[PDB]
RNA sequence: UUUAGAAGGAGAAGUCAUUUAAUAAGGCCACUGUUAAAAAGUGUACCGCCGGAUAGGCGG
């Protein structure tokens, strides 16, 4: 049937985004978890600058692996996500962001909270 | 370990964390630095899920029973009846948690202090996020009688069963 | 008795004619793949065996492009060096080609004693070396084990549809296929399968000198698809072989 | 009769208007007010470090429970229901659950967090000008619902009377002295905030001074329910509510058939008789309003 | 063990020139939005002392 014919669009919502930060390089992240609070706008301002259009429907999202949070915790050497943090897509999986160390930062519960919050509203979730 | 169970009753339209603030842990203390810190404190239906919960359950803690029962507690909390519950019995027990005082508190702005006594940004950072790991645990309100200075005492729990008390009945 | 599903396999240049088709490779093409992986497990007596197959169509790309009159125009490479007599020089003979990119899962049901995780994995690792209908396996999303119709990803399932062949009207064959496509533009003519041109024997020149042989036509047939959240009996969509007297015909029972 | 039909609702039997703090020395109370006001920056208030007690002003309005039914699509329905009223009526006059309600006056309970600690709560009712004698609300516990009280009597009765139809209205309005310390921190209602950038805590204003909401004051006075089916292992009431839910415990104490859903269902369509402790809890949510229409 | 197996499609390029879219017009008549909600979450910390101490510990 013609409508399973691939095209460009379905090519497009079959490849992902990625953030342009790199947690290695940003002054105020280490051990990739975001040790300063200074960063926040520009980690908001990247979530939002990625996301604008780029919604993806829940069945052709990127399925959020534990593979992925352990090989992101590997990477710095944590056996477990620390007390009191939570690991944060810098671009929404709903949005176009891969589930991919390079999309991943790890934030504070109230950072974590507060950039939620932002993205949420600019998204309209 | 004999111990004396104090609940906070539950549907009185205030949260149980300000009836430890405000009314049971400062007549604790004050019986503590009363009775030479004797006593310990534990709370039983403390879980930490993603923040620190004490639950509205406080058992006072003590090596001696005649010591414990000295305090009275009873006829201390009297005004507070209406939503402070005392059970009448004292109980040995082989089961107990103890809780300790955090080691660190808020590096932060202790550190801000200590430079005003005396940040460089690596340094101010990773306080902070020690910090806010701290700010995750269990904290009781508390204003010093001898100093005035308000603060939060962050609470965790420990295995370890013995040991010498605080002012606060916390381990040290 | 057990199902496995290969999840969004992509192919790349699937050998997409056939004699009186092009477009979607033959079935038997699928089936002989489902076979040959058969052999490769068994060959590392895994022992497993492939008693049907279901074919679920995902995305599909014929190599070729639209003319402004909407008809496709097939794709080919340019042809190397083709064997006999005049193989030495540079420009080489263009034959009848054409080819397809699918993106297709495959629904296997299987018999064996240790039908679980670890024959997934060894599905894992033997698929690598293998084809579909000449095609390159490039990619694949996972292989699992399913339970229910409600496992399988929305897709479109291809099935057999003898009924609306038969109940054409009854001209000719060529003519029940050409007015019952006329009548149910969602129906696709398929190869199915060979009849034997000649009686069982050996002759000259065999790929093996030692298995029996025929020569065969193909045989077509229609066929139609479903969407996999409308199917209700799994058994509606798993192809599997049958002989008949010089009849070699996949079909679904 | 054979389901809740496609709409069904009642409006609140027992009006509360919201709240306006006032601030008065204690000695001489009865003679003299300031308005609270509210200090910015997140927002606190506090009494002026020199008065030493609060006052709150709120009015009640009870409405003939019979007569609250806004509306009802079925006309055979509401039928049965009025009649279900009337027999309840004959059973009692609705007596039990007034007095409930005005121990939830005398008690003090409606102030919340401002209870707690005071030295003195005094509380009095006013009804059509004539003024009750003032509650010595310490006397009362919040675990207890006091019988026998003749102020407490008298209100519940004129209340009583009212939910039965034998009056139109009843305005009641409240009047409370609560003393404290020169500048304690007093505690209004907080707003709510719809995920403004400031997030940062926002009192209630009503008329430029502090207020707390109807909301507040309502859900304090319906916290008369201890008939649930457990309160053996809990002894405290709850505000009523249609799965008896709470907002300090997060386990319902009444889902499945002792919820209101299900007791309705029983006594109205299936014409089940059931004891009188739920039928209370049934004109209590009654009472209350809501919207009870088919899922 | 699959209409099996194999494949370089390639180089280069002036689309230009010109043009009246106009003329005319009733959108109107009628209408019940409606009953019911704890903004919570201690929002939050403080000031010293030991330690070269950024490390790591302390009293209130």
């Amino acid at each position: 049937p013609k409508f399973l014919e691939k095209n460009l669009a379905k090519a497009l919502d079959k490849e992902y985004l990625l953030p342009d930060i790199n947690i290695d390089e940003l002054e105020g992240v280490d051990n990739g978890c975001l040790i300063d609070e200074a960063l926040l706008p520009l980690i908001i301002d990247e979530g939002k600058r990625k996301g604008e259009g780029n919604y993806r429907p829940r069945h052709l999202r990127d399925e959020r692996k534990e593979e992925t949070v352990q090989a992101f915790l590997d990477k710095y050497g944590y056996c477990n996500i620390p007390v009191g943090y939570e690991v944060h897509h810098i671009v929404p999986l709903s949005q176009g962001g891969a589930d991919s160390i390079k999309n991943m930062i790890m934030l504070s519960i109230e950072h974590h909270e507060r950039v939620t919050e932002a993205h949420a509203s600019y998204f309209k979730w | 370990m004999f111990s004396q169970i104090l609940i906070i009753k539950p549907g009185t339209g205030i949260s149980p964390n300000i009836i430890i603030s405000e009314d049971i842990f400062p007549v604790l203390h004050s019986l503590f630095v009363e009775h030479d810190k004797k006593f310990g404190i534990t709370f039983p239906a403390y879980s930490f899920d993603k923040k620190g919960h004490l639950g509205n359950i406080i058992e006072v803690l003590s090596e001696d029973k005649e010591a414990l029962a000295s305090l009275c507690l009873e006829e201390h909390l009297a005004e507070v009846t209406d939503y402070v519950k005392v059970k009448k019995e004292i109980t040995f027990t082989d089961d107990y948690v103890l809780f300790k005082r955090i080691r660190e508190e808020n590096q932060y702005e202790t550190t801000a202090r200590r430079m005003r006594k005396r940040l460089g940004r690596p340094l101010e950072m990773h306080i902070k996020k020690k910090n806010q790991q701290i700010f995750c645990h269990a904290y009781i309100k508390v204003k010093s009688a001898s100093t005035g200075q308000s603060y939060n005492i962050f609470l965790a729990p420990t295995d370890i069963k013995h040991g010498s008390f605080s002012a606060y009945g916390l381990l040290r | 008795k057990g199902y496995i599903l290969l999840e969004k396999v992509n192919i790349e240049n699937a050998n997409a004619f056939n004699n009186i088709i092009v477009g979607i490779p033959a079935i038997t093409s699928f089936l002989g793949f489902a076979r040959a992986l058969e052999r490769k497990l068994n060959a590392k007596e895994i022992a497993i065996r492939i008693n049907g197959v279901g074919l679920e169509f995902h995305e599909y790309e014929l190599k070729g492009y639209k003319n402004k009159r909407g008809q496709y125009v097939t794709s080919c490479p340019l042809p190397g060096s083709i064997p006999g007599q005049n193989e030495k020089k540079l420009d080489a003979h263009i034959m009848n080609q054409a080819y397809i990119d699918l993106n297709m899962s495959f629904l296997l049901e299987v018999e064996g004693p240790h039908v679980d995780m670890s024959t997934c994995k060894s599905i894992k690792s033997t698929m690598e070396t293998l084809r579909i209908a000449g095609g390159i396996i490039r990619n694949y999303k996972k292989i699992r084990l399913i339970d229910t119709l409600a496992d399988i990803p929305y897709g479109y399932f291809l099935t057999l549809r003898q009924d609306n062949l038969n109940d054409a009207a009854g001209d000719d064959m060529l003519d029940k296929m050409i007015h019952a496509l006329q009548q149910e533009d969602t129906l696709v003519p398929i190869a199915v399968g060979f009849k034997a041109l000649s009686e069982v024997g050996h002759v000259e020149g065999q790929r093996d000198p030692e298995k029996d042989h025929c020569f065969v036509e193909s045989i077509f047939s229609l066929g139609g698809f479903e969407c996999s959240k409308i199917l209700e009996d799994i058994n509606s969509c798993l192809w599997r072989y049958k002989t008949e007297e010089g009849l070699y015909l996949c079909t679904i029972i | 009769l054979k389901s809740r039909p496609e709409n069904l609702s009642f409006a609140r039997c027992l009006n509360t208007t919201e709240a306006k703090f006032w601030q008065t020395d204690f000695l001489k109370r009865h003679t003299f007010k300031l308005p609270l006001l509210i200090t910015d920056k997140s927002q606190s208030c506090t009494l002026s470090t020199e008065c030493d007690t609060l006052r709150i002003d709120f009015g009640i309005k009870v409405l003939p429970v019979k007569e609250s039914m806004y509306s009802c699509s079925d006309y055979n329905y509401r039928t049965a229901i009025y009649q279900k009223i009337d027999e309840y009526i004959a059973e009692d006059g609705f007596l039990t659950l007034a007095k409930r309600y005005v121990n939830n006056i005398a008690n003090a309970r409606f102030l919340w967090r401002n209870r707690k600690g005071a030295e003195i709560i005094e509380t009095i009712v006013t009804i059509e000008d004539k003024e009750y004698p003032s509650f010595n609300s310490k006397s009362f516990n919040l675990d207890t619902f006091v019988e026998d009280n003749a102020t407490i009597n008298e209100i519940a009765q004129q209340i009583a009377d009212t939910f039965a139809g034998k009056r139109e209205y009843l305005n009641i309005y409240v009047t409370c002295f609560v003393k404290i310390g020169c500048a304690m921190e007093v505690y209004p209602s907080q707003e709510m905030t719809f995920d403004d950038d400031d997030k940062g805590k926002k009192l209630f204003k009503f008329e430029g001074s502090a207020g707390m909401h109807s909301q507040k004051i309502n859900n304090a006075l319906r916290t008369i329910d201890t008939w649930y089916p457990d309160y053996t292992t809990y002894e405290f009431p709850i505000p009523v509510e249609n799965y008896g839910a709470a907002r300090s415990i997060g386990i319902p104490f009444r889902p499945d058939t002792k919820s209101f859903y299900k007791l309705i269902d029983r006594m109205i369509l299936k014409n089940e008789d059931l004891p009188i402790e739920d039928k209370h809890y049934v004109m209590a949510i009654l009472i209350r309003g809501g919207m009870f229409s088919k899922k």
